[PDB]
C-alpha cells in the first residue's frame, strides 16, 4: 500500500495489504411492509 | 356566647378524616374519551414466515 507502483499497476484479483483492516461487514436489505392505521392506532401487517 | 362556643378538641384533628376521603375527585379530570384497547394481531402482523 505504500508503493504506488504496486498499488496502481496491480491485477484484478489483488488488493492492498491494508485491506485486511476492513474487518467489518454491514449487510442491509430494504423491504416493503404495510403500515396500517385504524381507529386511531398504527400497526404492521407483516410481523416477520 | 361565653360557654356555648365550638372548639376543636381531641377527635376533631384525627388523621382518618384525611385518610378516609381519597384525592381522586380533586386530581382526576373527566376525560370522556374511549380507551384504545387495540388487538395484538393487527399490530404485530400476520407472521407470514410460517
Amino acid at each position: 500500500a505504500t508503493s504506488p507502483a504496486a498499488v496502481l499497476g496491480n491485477t484484478e484479483t489483488v488488493t492492498a495489504n491494508t485491506a485486511t483492516l476492513l474487518t467489518a461487514l454491514n449487510i442491509y436489505a430494504k423491504n416493503y411492509n404495510v403500515l396500517r392505521i385504524m381507529s386511531g392506532m398504527g400497526g404492521l401487517a407483516y410481523a416477520n | 356566647l361565653l360557654r356555648g362556643f365550638e372548639s376543636s378538641l381531641r377527635g376533631s384533628r384525627v388523621r382518618t378524616q384525611i385518610d378516609d376521603k381519597s384525592f381522586i375527585p380533586y386530581t382526576w379530570q373527566m376525560i370522556d374519551v374511549p380507551l384504545a384497547a387495540a388487538k395484538t394481531s393487527f399490530i404485530a402482523g400476520l407472521d407470514t414466515r410460517q
